[PDB]
């Protein structure tokens, strides 16, 4: 029964970042022999992704290119934002990773790299989408007490990317997590 | 004027609980006292921590209000409620904690 860290921030975040790639590669190899992997996920950047890449390939770990972006209210041109975890299934998913870090800097930078909701459904060909931490959408609108706002959000994300959308869950010490797991366990529940 | 039951069929685990306290008042929780008399059976909480429990319902504080409801919740389940109603007495508790009088 074993794991394998799909959300993980390194140094390249950098702001809140405080994971070398070095030393953070050889503990995901000694804690789980068996097929190790782990998912470069960076706050609206990708920095690392060519070094996380052929240091992960040396350590023989599987790398996995993610980018947890910074999600507009409604349009980048807008002058908050939102998180949005999002995971490389193949090379086209990886180009497709690349553009979305690119207009995130050169259109939607406000305070943060910023993306919209429109660029992400034209960047959306091999994407895996997880719902994100208490930061991102879906989890926001049910700690407002907005649970058809939540539920049409994910409507939304569902038009986007399908059957490649999932539904993010995570469990420190916090009571707002409680609140959202259990509403997360009831959509997750509802749209296959 | 002896014409309505007081009944609590919106809380029927935490009748036992609820009756002592409510019935001195007609299932109306008017008083401070009251809430943390309730809050103190039906949660397994302290007397003395009930008190700081209306505070915080006093103060409304934004997120900090969640850690209660955990904390209640944790108890309730312990107590006998099935954690449906738990959740809605401290919907009522809450409501009622602003008007509640010394
Ligand atoms: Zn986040």
């Amino acid at each position: 029964l074993k794991f394998a860290h799909l959300h993980q921030h390194t140094q390249f975040s950098l702001l809140d970042g405080a994971a070398k790639l070095q030393d953070l590669l050889k503990w995901v190899k000694e804690t789980t022999p068996e097929d190790p992997a782990l998912a470069m996920t960076d706050h609206g950047n990708l920095f690392g992704a060519v070094e996380f890449y052929k240091k992960a390939t040396a350590m023989g770990v599987k790398p996995i290119i993610g980018y947890e972006a910074y999600v507009a209210a409604e349009s980048r041109f807008d002058r908050g934002y939102f998180h949005l975890t999002l995971l490389a299934k193949d090379f086209t998913g990886y180009q497709n990773l690349v553009r979305l870090a690119s207009r995130a800097y050169l259109e939607g930078f406000y305070e943060k790299p910023r993306i919209d909701r429109e660029i992400l459904r034209e960047h959306a060909q091999g994407l895996i989408a997880l719902s994100g931490c208490l930061g991102a959408e879906i989890p926001q609108f049910i700690l407002q007490d907005r649970l058809d706002l939540a539920e049409a959000r994910l409507n939304e994300d569902l038009s986007i990317f399908g059957d490649r959308f999932f539904i993010e869950i995570q469990n420190h010490g916090l009571p707002e997590q409680k609140k959202v797991n259990q509403v997360l366990k009831e959509f997750a529940r509802k749209y296959g | 004027h002896g014409q309505e039951p007081v009944s609590y069929a919106e809380f029927p685990h935490a009748e036992k609980y609820l009756r002592p306290i409510l019935d001195e008042t007609y299932g109306i929780p008017v008083y401070q006292e009251q809430i943390m008399q309730i809050a103190s059976q039906v949660a397994g909480y302290s007397l003395g921590e009930a008190d700081l429990l209306r505070r915080a319902m006093g103060k409304k504080r934004v997120e900090e209000m969640q850690k209660h409801r955990e904390r209640f919740v944790r108890g309730a389940k312990e107590r006998g409620v099935p954690e449906e109603e738990a959740n809605r007495l401290f919907d009522m508790l809450e409501a009622f904690a602003n008007y509640g009088f010394n």
